[PDB]
Parts: structure tokens; sequence; C-alpha cells
């Protein structure tokens, strides 16, 4: 399994930016896909998380109906879509795939406890 | 499809005699990813290996949980010779089991503890658990005992232990086999 990001950059202050995560490797169809952060100095945060045996989706509550987890129907890519960035919202962007599904709200609240597989990051920077 | 899990990561998991029952049918599981999740202390079966248990078919698998002090590991291997086997929870003898000890990690945030951990001291002439139910009690024991040496009678005893750091807890499957029906596979 591979994950890689993009997408990311410089955004303006209340602008919107698309990220993506692009998904090799996965034998099944089950399994956890998830976006986290981590401005430095901090542990990393989770955000959106996708479970594929109906594609069921949640959010952390920091992220709340702003972002918004979304995977193409082809592609088996995964998407973020961010809304209302603020400069606290800066961070090096993850892309995270577990062996499971039900893994993925826990890790979602853990900073990725329970994820198996990573990317590695890409930039987002808000004015 | 892919056994359901997710229930044990959230929440907090009631007492040895409330034990959370789960069970699954028609569905691939992952019980090494499960218990990685977790600082797995204590892993011993009955009529099946460790291994096996993870790698079989099943017409259903049977996952009971709860908060349980590794402490007491003890008593549980005193069997009916203590309250725990006698009072509050005893695996089935008719189909094969395990039973895990665990320590839920700083990391996996999402367990809840208890004030404590609890259970029956004495339930009554003596009211047994028979193999895979609940105490006759479970009625009337409060889902947390207030002070170790309750006596609630409408004749249940209840004890406590301190709680934890780190929650610990237990996990007991019991898995049955049957004919054209073993459809809980592991996933491959
Ligand atoms: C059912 O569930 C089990 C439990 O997860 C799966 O078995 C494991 O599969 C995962 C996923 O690949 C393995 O995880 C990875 O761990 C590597 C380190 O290995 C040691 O540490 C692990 C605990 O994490 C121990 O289990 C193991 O014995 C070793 O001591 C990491 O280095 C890996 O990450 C790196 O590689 C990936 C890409 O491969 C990148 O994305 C990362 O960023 C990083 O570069 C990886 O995270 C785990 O080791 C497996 N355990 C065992 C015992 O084999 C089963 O696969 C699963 N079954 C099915 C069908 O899904």
């Amino acid at each position: 399994v591979q994950l890689q990001e993009s997408g990311g950059g410089s955004v303006q202050a209340g602008g919107s930016l698309k990220l993506s995560c692009s998904v090799s490797g996965y034998t099944y169809s089950t399994y956890c896909i998830a976006w986290f952060r981590q401005v430095p100095g901090k542990e990393r945060e989770g955000l959106a998380f996708i479970k594929n045996p109906e594609g069921n989706t949640d959010y952390a509550d920091s992220v709340q109906g702003r972002f918004f987890i979304s995977q193409d129907t082809v592609d088996n890519t995964v998407y973020l879509s961010m809304n209302s960035l603020k400069p606290e919202d800066t961070a090096t962007y993850y892309c995270a795939g577990a062996v499971s599904n039900w893994v993925c709200g826990m890790s979602i609240k853990s900073q990725g406890y329970g994820m198996d597989y990573w990317g590695k990051g890409t930039q987002v920077t808000v004015s | 499809v892919e056994c359901d899990f997710s229930p044990l990561l959230s929440g907090t998991p009631p007492q040895v005699y409330n034990f959370k029952r789960l069970v699954f049918t028609n569905c691939n599981y992952n019980l090494t990813k499960l218990l990685s999740l977790f600082s797995v202390n204590d892993f011993t079966c009955s009529q099946i290996s460790p291994a096996a248990i993870a790698s079989n078919c099943y017409s259903s698998l049977i996952l009971d949980y709860f908060s349980y002090p590794l402490s007491m590991k003890s008593d549980l291997s005193v069997s009916s010779a203590g309250p725990i086997s006698q009072f509050n929870y005893k695996q089935s003898f008719s189909n094969p089991t395990c039973l895990i000890l665990a320590t839920v990690p700083h990391n996996l945030t999402t367990i809840t503890k208890p004030l404590k951990y609890s259970y029956i001291n004495k339930c009554s002439v003596p009211q047994l658990v028979n193999a895979n139910q609940y105490s006759p009690c479970v009625s009337i024991v409060p889902s947390t005992v207030w002070e170790d040496g309750d006596y609630y009678r409408k004749v249940a005893s209840g004890s406590t232990v301190a709680m934890t750091e780190q929650l610990q807890m237990g996990f007991g499957i019991t898995v049955q086999y049957g004919t054209d029906t073993n459809s809980v596979c592991p996933k491959l």
C-alpha cells in the first residue's frame, strides 16, 4: 500500500483548498482512510476519516462542517475539501490508511494511534 | 461484511457481572488487529489455540468484554473455587473459548474508565451463574459497587478494587462451528 498527498500550498485567509490522497495497493475493499495535520512542536491531530464497507465518514469536531472528506468513485483516491481556512489551520497534512475499517473514529480521536499506512504529508499555509 | 469491533473502542466497559456481549455472524474478522490496539497481558484458551481462533471459520463468534483489573488474574485461575466463576462470569464448556486480559494504552484515548473495578462476591441458598449466563443478581447489584461491602437484598454483596492508571479489561471469546454455516472467517 502507498499513499501520497497533493494539492496543498499557499491559501488565502478565508479561502478553501482541496487536498488529495492517491491510494494504491489495497486488495480487499474494507479499510480506513484518514486525514491528519501537525503544526511543528505539537502532536498530530485527527481530522476526517472514511470507512469502506459503505462509505460512512466522520470528522473531528474542530473542522465540523468546514472540512469535507470525499472519495472518487473510480479512482479510490480520497479528497479533503477544506473551507473557512484560518492561520490556525496551517500544518503538514498527512494521509493515513489502516488494515480494517472499524479502526478509524478512534484514531481520529487519538492522533493516529491505530493507523497502519502513512504518506509523507503535504504543506498547507494560510495567511 | 467485516466484523464490527468498533463498539468496544468507545464508552465505559461494564463490570464483569454486567459483561457486554457482541455476536458476529456473516462477517470477516481480524482479531490480530484488534489485539494490536491493546497491551495484551494474558491470552489463554480452552479447546482451541490463540493462533487457531484468529485464523478459523465459525458459524458465530461471541466477544464478551468488561473492565477487569490485571491483579485479579488469580481470581480467574481459581475457577469455581472463587467468586468470579461462581457469581459473575463463567465461559462455556460446550464450545471452544479464550479469555484475554488487556490494558488499554494511553494512546487509545476513547475507552472511558469507571470509578473502580467491582464484582459480586455473593448472590443468594447460593445462586451460582451457569456457564455463559448472567448472575441472577444482575438486576439488583448496581453498575458499580459504591463501597466495598454493600449488601443488596430484595442478598447480593459487592466488592471493589481501586482503579488503575490505565484501564485494564478482559475479553472473552466463544466460537461455535456449524455445518454449512461457517461464514465468520478471517480476512485475507
Ligand atoms: C489484520 O491486522 C493485523 C494487525 O495490524 C495486520 O498485521 C499487520 O499489518 C500491519 C499493516 O501493514 C503492519 O504494520 C506496519 O508496522 C510496521 C512495523 O512493524 C513492526 O511493528 C508492528 C506494529 O506496528 C508489529 O506488528 C510487527 O510485528 C513489527 O514488530 C511499520 O514500520 C509499517 O509502516 C511503515 O510502512 C508503511 C508502508 O508499509 C508506511 O505507510 C509507514 O508510514 C511506514 O513507512 C506498518 O505501519 C503490522 O506490522 C502487521 N503485523 C503483523 C504481526 O504481521 C494484518 O495484515 C491484518 N490482516 C488483514 C487481512 O488486513
